């Protein structure tokens, strides 16, 4: 059970590991917009407060 | 509505969304660590199956 | 002064209209971002009222 | 947290955001009104004299 259970933590993460390569402009624009909107959306949270 | 269009127009796009060292490093340690932990559980599978 | 005002409604549009490429990734990606982020506020807002 | 990375990851994603053809009217329909609207403003502060 704690076995599966770190497996269960760490798999949703590291199915981008496996797949990694040093060129892969398709991973480097999705992770740019991901950034991008989670930027916009915590600067807003923290201001207004929402 | 604006920082996307200047995102895209700042340096070359090229060396933008760089991965650090301590990224590769987190990489390399994790899918180490993903394989061994299957492994773990492998072996606990063969030992209740006798 | 009514041409004036003309101008300065349309400009902030024309502006980005007048940059039109139809090979041109980047207007596609910002279009994406720009809609995905309307929809999930928009869901947000029906649902819990913000 | 994912419909952004599930929409990015569709291939032909040209395909996926081929804009209305109301809209490539639209836009030109409006480069055409900025155009004529400058030569107008232009032609009114010149005859002023």
């Amino acid at each position: 059970n704690k076995l599966q259970s770190q497996l269960l933590s760490i798999e949703k993460e590291v199915e981008e590991y496996k797949n990694f390569r040093p060129d892969d402009p398709a991973r480097k624009t999705k992770a740019l917009l991901q950034m991008v909107q989670q930027f916009a959306v915590d600067f807003e949270k923290r201001i207004e407060g929402s | 509505s604006e920082l996307l269009a200047n995102l895209y127009s700042c340096g070359d796009q090229n060396t933008l969304m760089e991965e650090s060292a301590e990224q590769a490093q987190r990489r390399d340690e994790m899918l180490r660590m993903y394989h061994a932990l299957k492994e773990a559980l492998s072996i606990i599978g063969n030992i209740n199956t006798t």
